[PDB]
């Protein structure tokens, strides 16, 4: 199983930084150029919410200063300039290989 | 619009077996898969397995094969979860999801399981 | 009497007493079926999306006899990995008369290739959301961080023709030729006994169709009875998990029309509609499938029976069946495509003047044998 | 009365009384105008020097609007250097119906290439005593002693086809190879969304064509609209300077003829001469351009009129033209020329037995009912 | 008086007193002579077998004029080493109109490759017990154990069009590869003024065809008088020995025929016999060889030339030869095939048509004419 | 002239056991991989009679005891269970290139 | 059945000449060659020539070339051996034999030459 | 036969101009160049520029931009030369001359302009 | 500017004699195996003369005792047998890249 591991656990992050989110996984999870990555927010009692979908593109409903980059094991998630209602937990999630695997989380608390 | 949702919550003993729903609308059910993704609060998302809609093929993670099931009625837009039987263990919340482009984009309102 | 006309040589118009039309110009316009076995109908799917298999043609993977196939004007699904086609279109001419298939498994997954993997999916062929790959078709990659050299062979004993199928893939650059493959100078041969051809990758960046810049060239060939063919390769091979014995019939073809289907018995069928009627000549379509009438560019056709108030010759000899609907030839064939509209535009216009002057001679020579008899009596 | 005479169907030279002759068998021997559009006069050049612009063809890159395309049989200049031409006679089929051009410039010199030098003449295309090259296509050289990779797109703004036309060195020494593009071992790749080849130089030493034991192999393709090509080399590439935004048109055509250009007006015309008629039918050249009588190999066809002194419906079903000179197809397509041959004099024999019988059916049926109302009065 | 009948447009079986039969139905089922020059009878060979000079068909070398050329159907001894024929339909087209050969050495051997070794024969075009090689080629192996470069030119000073025939070598192994030419990365180029090919062999294990594992690929050019071709190698190639001046006739062609050969003398000539008639129509078989009847699918056509008891304008006209047999096309060229039997079998039912009616318009125009004259009298 | 030199000169065999004759050619004696070389076997008083044809090949009317196999210039000849009636000498016999060369002979003489 | 079948033993003097006979039968006669092999008691089998029965053409090694010469008699089934002349070396016997596949399948029955 | 007549000699003061003239016979002007070499006693050949007939295209080397310039007459064969103005430089021949094959093969009689 | 450099400056010839006239260039003056170097020859008084053009070729009406060879940077003029009407002054002539250059002469004197 492709084990992906968060970093850093969880980051403090005043309104105007530059958050950066980073997952790195075990084995690769592209295949011909395509990176199965995908990036989720979860506000608490609430379900998680897809934001970057594989690895980059950004999903229709999501404000553009969520961008993702990376390519083979390494990628991170960069949030510009931090509004305040982005108070949630970050997720990433590799669809390569069956079974699907999910991150281990990291809370964006904001001063 | 695009909407998923599932049964209440449901208050078990360790022993019998519970059913949850989750019930789409505003899409075709087939042409879109549907995920199963447990939540247990202090350990993080896990995926359970995923269920051709258009097929009917289940698909399991080995951690959860033999007890957990999935099933369909796609008559109506409806895809169901059975575990037989539940532990104390997989005390949790479970979303259904959706498959679009190898993701899972639109989520449940989650069903939360207690084990007493 | 009646008010039903003729028309002849010299002079048209003729009011008559009766007459004999030989036009079927109406259509029940659906696609009903042919004696009773129902036609193959691919739907949202190419020919080239049915015999590589399709992820979203999997309902045509059960049927294995047809009357005849009905593809969509605009078939949007078939051939989801971008890339070529070698003779695609004369692949076409050779299932316009295949009436009935045996799917069997020339090289079985999960025994056939060793020290490989079988399990490559693509997001272009992606099925109920998870990317898939075609279902007649098997894309090897490594095992164990390894890609050694392959060899399988297949003797056909089927005692039939055997249409094998198979893939090269064509990278967009050489750090994803060196990932799935591990050798940048690869190779594929495919040899058999009056079959030879070596492939060999080529590696550049493409314009993005369906979301790829890579490409993978679709090949075929038509193994005979007792026939040997040897698949062999280095890397970049898709290799054939699934084929076809191929049983050869004589009345069928491939009709592209846009007809609901129904439940009917017919005898006839055309793009627009099946023709029931026992009338010689007909207006609908010259492309016909089953007993059918002739097709004439006519639009008034009557043969006099009686006297005036103040054709097995030619249906013997017509005999020709035009499937030409434009999907039939190529970009870089245009000398042949318009020598074939040449051919079909021809003959549908010599035989119909010869089907309207005949009705004209028919016509002056009744008319005056029945007033030969009025002045006799 | 008159000595004008009519054949029938049983007696023949049946003396009559009048006449009327369907058959316009003289023509001005000219290239007169069209309707008022004047033709493109090619004059010593080929189609194929016309569209890779020789430097002895430079007064028809002014011209972008004809109503027909003259080539002179035996055409002296064109392809200046020697080498093969991919899909010549298939790209005489495409411009058979291109009536107006846009040449413009795909990538622009002097802001195009960087890193490499436009300036490459040769002694074969010479101009005025000094040695050229073509006026649509760029040979690029070094510069600063390197010869880098290149990498250009172009997406089809025009919102029309745009042919694209390149072509690709094939040196004589290897000597000649590394004293041009500094690498033995180069490549051409010209990539699209459905199109993809990859080129190789071969060297050799071959028989002195032109002056040269080199050869330069001329490849075209057709861009649609929205769409974007990518030329990616190593070396020997002569790289696309002009290219031309294509405009269709229903009556146009390539016409091989010697007659001189006048300054007319016409309807017709042909190989030898322009037609000024109102009669059906004609016996001057099966190739015509613009509204004309129907070809029949006769040399008298008249229907009687009147008295002996002791045809809309063969018009309207001929619908057919022939545009075979004898440059339509090449050195390995014999078996395709010989039945482009038996399929153009079929309809030529067809349609003039058709014709004919119809005037000696209409003869004898004129005949006998002028002479029926003889002994009715 | 006499039983023959005759049939009319109305009715038909009308008994009559006299007529003329215009079908030739019967023929003598022999290949006799054309005028007294006697044809070239290939018996056991293919024409691959026959230019290419198989070891079994050596009593065909001496023989260089003929009428036309007899094969017969699946011809045993042709291409004994297996491997492809580059376009091989393509120069039966070619050899359908020579009717004269001059066979000379273009590369007289023991004169004209030296620093190589010219016997190398295989077992599979073995004659009389030892294995040999074809007749007109020659397999260069080493010599001293070198195989070095070579380089060959020929000028053509034959005036006449020179048939150049070679083959590139696809060996089994790559152990025997090195065996024979030393090098395992071998091209041979075959230039010339408008012909240019590079080839590089391709080292594959096949299928067992006549004992070998390897192939041999057969190509074929035309050299134009006073041209230059120039051969060169590395490896794998089997050179030209001799080789062909052509001389073009008009009318000849190549039947497929299995009937026995008699010294007879004719004038006509079908697959299934001769025809001494001078009748104007026939019924035995299109494929025709010298001054013939013309072919129409009927069986009963005569026209009425006396009283009832109680055609040149179509033989003008037809002017088309029928040459297939089945022979003449690819496994990949069916839409080549389909559109030339749709041509053949269009024009055998449009000339069948026109030639019954115009006997069925002779025959009323008789009865009637010569029942005029029974009622002046 | 390709020289073949036979090997042993005659050997001593019981019934039961596995001779084995061999000759080497001093040039290669195959081309394009078929081998030419040919086994004969002579009773005395008797014309040879041919056994394997080039170079393992058995002919029709042989029992199948006999075998022979090898490539290039080294080839064996390899008879078990060796039968009484196989009392004669042994010749292999090059068909590459003219003249055609014979073996030395060996005799199989059984215990 | 194939049988090729020879003359009789020969017994001469040195210097004048022998000429041997080999009678096919059983199977065309062209179409197959004819091997001369020279069996000496005492040294082993030497290939003397092959001659091609449909053409005619000889082919001789050189220890045998301008004193064994072949024929034909193709009316017939017959092969022919003459030497011009004996020494009492080639004292001898010698066998036709027959090309199928660069073999000699099918023998003769030996004409035994001895030179008194 | 060809030929290229040219202007006589001419006597200039320095800061006026001189034309010189080059009457061409015997072929067709256009098809043809016309080179203009100037060649002063003492120094060798130059290259001043060449003039393409059937364009009207001059092209000029840079030691010869500015003053130099070419002209045509093609309604008969002549082309011109105009320095402007003269120096005491520059006094020198000028021979007008024609490309065939990337060379000058045709040359002029040559035109003494002496700047006094 | 291709700079061509005549070798030597004048060479003392006999009637009989080899005469050798070379210029080398700065650059190279080939393209795809056409060496455009022209040789022309000046009379004192009259006109240069084109003799050898690009830069081999004999120019027709010039007699066939003048060659030239050479490719690349280095090429000759060889004039045998030296006529007695050969007293002119030689230069060659570059025609590869505008501006054209031609040499600095040499005069052929003759004993
Ligand atoms: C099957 O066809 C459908 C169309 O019927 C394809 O779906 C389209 O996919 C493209 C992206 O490549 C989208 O832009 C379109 O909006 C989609 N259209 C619809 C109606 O969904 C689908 O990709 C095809 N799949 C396969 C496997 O060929
Ligand atoms: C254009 O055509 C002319 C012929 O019209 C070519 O000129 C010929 O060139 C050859 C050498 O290659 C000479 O042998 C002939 O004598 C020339 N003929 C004439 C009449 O000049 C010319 O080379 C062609 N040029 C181009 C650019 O194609
Ligand atoms: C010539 O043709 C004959 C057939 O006419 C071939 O002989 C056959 O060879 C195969 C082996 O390849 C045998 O299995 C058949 O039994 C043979 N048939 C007969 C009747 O002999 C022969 O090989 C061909 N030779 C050449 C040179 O092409
Ligand atoms: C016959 O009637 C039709 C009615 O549409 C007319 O078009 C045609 O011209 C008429 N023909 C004659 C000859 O009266
Ligand atoms: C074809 O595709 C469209 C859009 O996906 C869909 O609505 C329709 O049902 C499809 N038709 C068939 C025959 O599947
Ligand atoms: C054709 O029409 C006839 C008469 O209406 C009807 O009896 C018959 O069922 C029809 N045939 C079919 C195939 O429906
Ligand atoms: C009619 O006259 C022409 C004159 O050239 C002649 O050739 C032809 O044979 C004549 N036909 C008949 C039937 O009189
Ligand atoms: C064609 O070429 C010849 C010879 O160069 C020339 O005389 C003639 O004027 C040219 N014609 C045209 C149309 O340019
Ligand atoms: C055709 O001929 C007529 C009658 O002579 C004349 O009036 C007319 O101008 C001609 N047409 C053309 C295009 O010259
Ligand atoms: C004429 O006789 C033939 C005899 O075979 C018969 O088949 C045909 O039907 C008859 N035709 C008529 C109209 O009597
Ligand atoms: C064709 O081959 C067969 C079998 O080898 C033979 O009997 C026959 O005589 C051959 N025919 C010819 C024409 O050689
Ligand atoms: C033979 O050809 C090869 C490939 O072109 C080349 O590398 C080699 O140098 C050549 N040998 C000779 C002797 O020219
Ligand atoms: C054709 O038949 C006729 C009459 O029987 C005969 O005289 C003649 O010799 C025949 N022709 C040939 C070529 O045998």
């Amino acid at each position: 199983d492709i084990v992906l591991t968060q970093s850093p656990a969880s980051l403090a992050v005043s309104l105007g930084q530059r958050a950066t989110i980073s997952c790195k996984a075990s084995q690769s999870v592209d295949f011909d150029g395509y990176n199965y990555l995908n990036w989720y927010q979860q506000k608490p009692g609430q379900p998680p919410k897809l934001l970057i979908y594989a690895a980059s593109n950004l999903e229709s409903g999501i404000p553009a200063r969520f961008s993702g980059s990376g390519s083979g094991t390494d990628f991170t998630l960069n949030i510009h300039p931090v509004e305040e209602e982005d108070a949630a937990t970050y997720f990433c999630q590799q669809s390569n290989e069956d079974p699907y695997t999910f991150g281990g989380g990291t809370k964006l608390e904001i001063k | 619009q695009i909407q998923l949702v599932q049964s209440g919550p449901e208050l078990k003993k360790p022993g019998e077996t519970v059913r949850i729903s989750c019930k789409a609308s505003g899409y075709t059910f087939t042409k879109n898969g549907m995920n199963w993704v447990q939540q247990a609060p202090g350990k993080g998302l896990k995926w359970v397995g995923w269920i051709n809609t258009y097929t009917g093929e289940p698909s399991y993670a080995d951690d959860f094969k033999g007890r957990f099931a999935f099933s369909l009625e796609t008559s109506a837009s409806t895809a169901y979860l059975q575990i037989n039987n539940l532990k104390n263990e997989d005390m949790a919340a479970y979303f259904c999801a959706r498959m679009v482009r190898d993701a899972m984009d639109f989520w449940g309102q989650g069903t939360s399981v207690t084990v007493s | 009497n009646s008010t039903d006309t003729v028309d002849t040589v010299l002079e048209k118009n003729v009011t008559v007493t009766h007459s004999v039309n030989l036009l079927e110009d109406s259509h029940n316009g659906k696609l009903c079926l042919l004696k009773g076995i129902a036609p193959l109908q691919l739907g949202n799917c190419s020919v080239a999306g049915w015999i590589l298999g399709n992820p979203e043609c999997e309902s045509l993977i059960s049927k294995e006899s047809w009357s005849y196939i009905v593809e969509t004007p605009n078939p949007e699904n078939g051939t989801c990995y971008p890339g070529y086609f070698a003779d695609y279109e004369e692949l076409r001419e050779q299932l316009s008369s295949v009436s009935s298939f045996e799917r069997f498994e020339i090289f079985p997954k999960e025994s056939s290739w060793p020290k490989h993997t079988v399990t490559g999916v693509t997001a272009s062929c992606s099925h109920n959301g998870k990317s898939s790959f075609y279902r007649n078709l098997l894309w090897l990659t490594e095992k164990n961080g390894l890609y050694p050299n392959l060899s399988n062979s297949y003797v056909n004993n089927k005692e039939k023709e055997v249409l094998v199928l198979w893939g090269v893939h064509h990278p967009s650059n050489i750090g994803d030729q060196r990932a799935i493959y591990h050798t940048e100078n690869a190779y594929v041969s495919v040899v058999s006994s009056h079959y030879s051809r070596r492939f060999t990758p080529e590696i550049a960046k493409r314009p993005k169709v369906r979301g790829q810049e890579g490409r993978i060239n679709y090949y075929w060939t038509l193994l005979e009875p007792g026939d040997t063919i040897i698949f062999e390769a280095n890397g970049n091979l898709i290799a054939p998990w699934y084929a076809f014995a191929l049983s050869r019939g004589f009345g069928s073809g491939i009709i592209t029309s846009n007809a609901p289907m129904n439940e009917c018995d017919a005898k006839c069928q055309t793009p627009q509609g099946a023709i029931n009627s026992s009338l010689p000549f007909q207006n609908v379509h010259p492309v016909t499938i089953g007993e059918c009438p002739k097709y004439v560019r006519s639009t008034k056709l009557r043969m006099v029976t009686g006297l005036r108030n103040i054709v097995n010759s030619v249906i013997e000899k017509m005999n020709t069946q035009f499937t030409a609907v434009g999907k039939e030839f190529n970009k870089l064939e245009r000398r042949m495509e318009n020598l074939n509209k040449k051919v079909d535009d021809g003959f549908l216009d010599i035989w119909t003047y010869n089907a309207e002057l005949l009705v004209l001679l028919e016509n002056e020579r009744t008319l005056d044998f029945h007033d030969s008899n009025v002045k006799n009596l």
